[PDB]
RNA sequence: CACACCGCCCGUCGCUCCUACCGAUUGAGUGUUCCGGUGAAUUAUUCGGACCGUUUUGUGGCCCGAAAUGGGAAGUUUUGUGAACCUUAACACUUAGAGGAAGGAGAAGUCGUAACAAGGUUUCCGUAGGUGAACCUGCGGAAGGAUCAUU
RNA sequence: AACCUGGUUGAUCCUGCCAGUAGUCAUAUGCUUGUCUUAAAGAUUAAGCCAUGCAUGUCUAAGUAUAAGCUUUUAUACGGCUAAACUGCGAAUGGCUCAUUAAAACAGUUAUAGUUUAUUUGAUGGUCUACAUGGAUAACCGUGGUAAUUCUAUGGCUAAUACCUGCGCACAGUGUUUAUUAGAUACAGAACCAAGGUGAUUCAUAGUAACCGAACGGAUCGCGCUGCGACGGAUCAUUCAAGUUUCUGACCUAUCAGCUUUCGACGGUACUGUAAUGGACUACCGUGGCAGUGACGGGUAACGGGGAAUUAGGGUUCGAUUCCGGAGAGGGAGCCUGAGAAACGGCUACCACAUCUAAGGAAGGCAGCAGGCGCGCAAAUUACCCAAUCCUGAUUCAGGGAGGUAGUGACAAGAAAUAACAACCUGGAGUGAUUGGAUGAUAGGAAUCCAAACCCCUUUCAGAGUAACAAUUGGAGGGCAAGUCUGGUGCCAGCAGCCGCGGUAAUUCCAGCUCCAAUAGCGUAUAUUAAAGUUGUUGCAGUUAAAAAGCUCGUAGUUGGAUUUCUGCUGGAAGGCCAAUUCUAGCAUCCUUCUGGACUUUUACUUUGAGAAAAUUAGAGUGUUUCAAGCAGGCUUGUCGCCUUGAAUACUCAGCAUGGAAUAAUAAGA
């Protein structure tokens, strides 16, 4: 199968390595599955333990925290946004790690109306003492949240969890990424 | 396969045919009794284990505590064994010993020695036959090398006709035939 | 390759068993609270140091019975790995055996008092916390007590119970502490300790000292504190682990055999 | 040179045998890995859904309408792993060859006489030209010379 | 035993090789062969090819019994005992071989904070019809197909520790996935308001906010309000491991000097993939990496090491082969199951061989144990058994060509028969078949040994007088010990390792006689070691014998001048011997931060110490009858036997640590 060793391929001075042994099982490798968006699928494969590692085939869903407010909700995916590695990855919505993606962003809309009450576009004490506690919002961020979407990097590695996850992106990071977004276009 | 360690007792000289060596060494067959020139050149190397043993250890320092041990182990063998007597228990004599120390030492001569075999063939021939009891058991070898609190104690056999006995075969045959 | 060696060889065996080298081409080989090459499987006790047993068969005979025990435990497995202090106890007879190192760099079962077979020391290998945030020892035996003293620390022994569960008696690893040596060249040698080298990488080492004022060496895994300075909690072997030397060991010996 | 100058001994040429060399045949056969081509089996994946059952009603007083939805066969899509075979080339190793031209061996032949004495033109070196053959001569060296030496 | 003799000449002294000599626990081979102990043996070339049989199976009170089986005890669910079959576990160990393979493997030495781990050992844990959930499958019965096999279809029943579901406090557990807070530490405090653990971490662990079902929280079994243990399974250690991984190390070759790369070459960022780390792999980006200290390539009649042979020291050659790694199962490649395999006494495919076929098809892998063909100079029985040694299993009980015992066996190692003694010519103790009377080779018992035979060791009835129970193998010019002997042959036949014998008197041929050397062994051939100071570090030689570049420059390489706290007196601890020799404190202006380590430029060097498997090797102890060996034994009318029994110890460049004043590098120049 696919060879992870390095009895294949160079030495460092340019010469051919001798081989004189067969592939081994604990040099394995397998196929890459460039997981992407859809209705959910999900693959056990087993590995060496006995221990089972699950592939991710098509993701609809995740888990993404908010940072500085502290909630992680669970989310719809609209479609995958900016790659660093390869723009092909971009160009068939392929879910991989550090990849940049769209979300929902009415699941925080109505939780950040019910726990603070300012919104966007008995209790009402609690409201206030979580207000004090923690409510003002990038500016950046109150532009992101009128469309109806925002923009988050995936921090799982769906291949291995079988699990979309990630955190929303906020500060230094969101600026950034708001370059090279504008700078293709 | 099978875990026994084995080694060679003897080796030939390198100079074939010289008549100084050939002379010394059928002395000491026709003194001692001997079959062939392999059993002087036997105790020709089993003096130079030892001999080599004290040569290495002579060498070092008469404080030296591998010295003071290997010494007196070695020491103990040569007055156990009769080739050193008690006298001189210097590592250095251990040096001017010689094959005939060894070879007057052997089973051929102590019974010759103690005269009951009169004559060296004889007394070959009285060990191999199943006589002569050395201590509680008879011997039949003889290159046997007494350690000299044993050697009063060789004696004929209890068995056999010297020792008391059953005579022999060829003497029934007589007295039954008469 | 491929997996675990079931057979062990003769001769590939450890040297402290003392198998010898004819009279079979395999030998028993022990997994089991203790090492391979730091332990001593049931059936060399049974045959070729008690000389219960004549034969391998013979010791099946005995074990199955269900009346060898080690650690108030009954062990039916014939090559189980019974290592360095841990005690053995059969019914029959009413004697019991707590396997110590030898000063020449053997296993030898130590007879003991009925009173005495109750406890034994285990010093313990590191301390960690376990889930719910409860701290727990492990030892060199592999056994793990749990809810110590804050006092116990790496390196050091423990009095275990074994009638019960639980520690009784702790120790300290410090200067002027009396320490077994249990494995390298120094094996079965106990002296008080003088002072440890730290070495802030890898490798801390200990200078001792016998009580005929001889000092040497060891890696802090193979010392193994007993007691305090002077005295001792357990019962010693002959000799009490001085190891007198080579030119005494040859006098001492054929001074015996003469009788 | 010592069989002692009727000494020793050099080279061509002639005859017989043995060993290697060059050699046209775009030589010959075996083995190796290089790009390229075709490409078995198969992990994973794509759709696929022989007929197995969970509820849901239908309907004959547990059979057959069918609709939802777990299991999962054959076949199939695209990938990767990739044996095997073939074309070309190079490298490696054996091997034939008309003719050419070496060396040594015979055991005695033919033609000289080169060297060893100032060997009858002292010997020898490097280089060049010439001649049946040893060899000869030109130019510059060396004594290992036949002179350690004379206003 | 640290060794030397013959051969260039008419003769001498040299250089110098050739020949001789000895060893091999190295093969082959010739002739000879009485005994007992131990015992290598199809490696060398063909990792060429294989008929037949065998080498992996396994059951406890304790997973499942309606045999239409057995067995005497007679049980309204089930008396026990059990074929068969399902389930579980093993089959990845062991055994065999050496074709690959040259910083690869392996060796010693690290690391795993970069990870998986059946089993063993010890821990932990109520939080989600609960007097019990579901429907199929063998064996079995009925019944066929095919020429044929460890091929199997259709039909009818029935099980589970097989398979699959699945309530539960005494919103709400543990685990997974992401985000994220704490995880303190050189010093004391004052005023104001709204405490695990490492040398070291993002470690252990707790907390917060959610995520998924794809995993645990026992629908199991035996003996006996209540004990014991069998099995299952999760996380965390533990153990048996394994995978990577740091540093250093190898034979010949330069008639191999420049290799590597767009298709990963060296590095960077971010994925992916893995049990995890990585150009391991993919996108973009940079232009690197190795080499004259030998890269890259070629050769090996090359698996590596522990080791073996070799009689000063230093070395040279060998290591297929008892142990530890490695690789392979005709050639390559692929893969399932499982804790673990890229498995071959498992499967799929191609290639190369080859078996049966009724011609449609089916099955095969002896570099396992015997055995055969073939290659060769070159190598054993198609034997008996699990009794010892260990291993696997549901296991006190079953199985094992692993392993052991016997047969073949002058590969080899050890011991030692083939005579000894008398009386009756040479006389300065030896001969003289002249008679003479005094232990096993052998053949058969006995007991012992043995799993069953057999051998050894004991004791037995027979058992040598040319002791016919008969010792041979190479030599007799020199080297080389031993005949100017006697016949035959006549540069013939032949000898002859080298020098040389033979042409009609041969100290060498072919014989006889006698003598020499080794001896149950001895000669020959090939390779190898010493001799070889003829490869020379120790340790050669270079005017004329073999050999100083025609001559200067010159980079690495090698080697480099002198010089920087020396002397003196007073102690202290030891110390050998009828005060010397070690080591150490002070005082001549000599640190300190503390209560052993920090500083003294840095190493090499030397010393002591750690850690490093045994076997082998040296070696302590010990009458295996001696001995090669082996690791045993030795005392003793005593019986919980004793010697609180022995089986010591050394040995194993680079790496880690340490005392030290020289020597030599190296650094520098408040």
């Amino acid at each position: 199968g696919i060879s992870r060793d390095r009895r294949h391929k160079h030495r460092r001075t340019g010469g051919r390595m001798p081989v004189h042994q067969k592939k081994r099982k604990f040099e394995l490798g397998r196929p890459p599955a460039m997981t992407k968006l859809g209705p959910k699928r999900v693959r056990p494969v087993r590995c060496r333990g006995g221990n089972m590692k699950y592939r991710a085939l098509r993701l609809d869903t995740g888990n993404y925290s908010w940072s500085s407010q502290k909630i992680a909700k669970k989310t719809r995916l609209l479609g995958v946004v900016y790659n660093a590695s390869n723009n092909e990855l971009v160009r068939t919505n392929t879910l991989v790690k550090n990849s940049i993606v769209a979300i929902d962003a009415t699941p925080f809309k109505a939780w950040f109306r019910s726990f603070y009450g300012l919104d966007l576009g008995h209790t009402l004490c609690l409201q206030n003492k979580h207000r004090q506690q923690g409510p003002k919002l990038d500016p950046l961020l109150e532009e992101q949240f009128n469309t109806g979407r925002l923009l988050a990097c995936i921090s799982s590695r769906p291949g291995q969890s079988g699990r979309a996850d990630g955190y929303i992106l906020e500060g230094e990071e969101l600026m950034f990424y708001k370059r090279k977004m504008d700078k293709k276009k | 396969k099978s875990y026994r360690t084995y080694s060679k007792t003897a080796r030939s000289p390198k100079r074939p045919f010289e008549k100084e060596r050939l002379d010394q060494e059928m002395k000491l067959l026709g003194e001692y009794g001997l079959k062939n020139k392999r059993e002087v050149w036997r105790v020709q190397y089993a003096l130079a284990k030892i001999r080599s043993a004290a040569r290495e250890l002579l060498t070092l320092e008469e404080k030296d505590p591998r010295r003071v041990f290997q010494g007196t182990a070695l020491l103990r063998r040569m007055v156990r064994l009769g080739l050193l007597g008690e006298s001189e228990q210097k590592l250095d004599y251990v040096l001017g010993l010689t094959v005939a120390k060894f070879l007057e030492r052997r089973l051929q001569t102590k019974v010759f020695k103690l005269g009951l075999a009169k004559s060296i063939h004889h007394a070959r021939v009285l060990i191999r036959q199943r006589h002569i009891r050395v201590g509680k058991h008879i011997v039949d070898i003889p290159s046997f090398m007494v350690r000299v609190d044993s050697e009063k104690h060789v004696d004929y056999a209890i068995t056999s006709p010297f020792g008391g006995g059953r005579p022999g075969r060829v003497k029934r045959r007589s007295l039954k035939g008469g | 390759a491929r997996g675990p060696r079931k057979h062990l060889k003769r001769i590939a065996a450890p040297h402290h068993w003392m198998l010898d080298k004819l009279t079979g081409h395999y030998a028993p080989r022990p997994p089991g609270p203790h090492k391979l090459r730091e332990s001593a499987p049931l059936v060399v006790l049974l045959r070729n140091r008690l000389r219960y047993a004549l034969t391998y068969r013979e010791v099946m005979m005995i074990v199955m019975q269900r009346l060898i025990k080690v650690d108030n435990k009954v062990r039916t497995d014939q090559c189980y790995p019974a290592g360095f202090m841990d005690v053995i106890s059969i019914e029959k007879t009413k004697e019991n055996f707590r396997m110590l190192f030898d000063t020449k760099g053997r296993f030898v079962p130590h007879p003991i008092r009925e009173e005495e077979a109750s406890y034994k020391l285990c010093r313990v290998k590191k301390v960690v916390v376990g889930p719910k945030g409860v701290p727990a020892l492990i030892t060199h035996d592999g056994r793990t007590m749990r809810y110590p003293h804050p006092s116990i620390k790496a390196h050091d022994c423990i009095r275990l119970d074994l009638n019960t569960g639980k520690i009784v008696d702790t120790l300290k690893f410090e200067a002027g502490n009396m320490a077994m040596v249990t494995g390298g060249h120094n094996v079965g040698r106990v002296g008080v300790i003088v002072h440890r080298e730290r070495h802030l990488g890898g490798f801390d080492i200990i200078h001792l000292r016998d009580a005929k004022n001889n000092e040497f060496a060891t890696r802090i895994s193979n010392v193994f504190v007993i007691g305090k300075g002077e005295k001792a909690w357990i019962s010693l072997p002959k000799e009490k682990g001085i190891r007198l030397s080579i030119m005494e060991n040859r006098q001492v010996l054929l001074k015996k055999q003469q009788m």
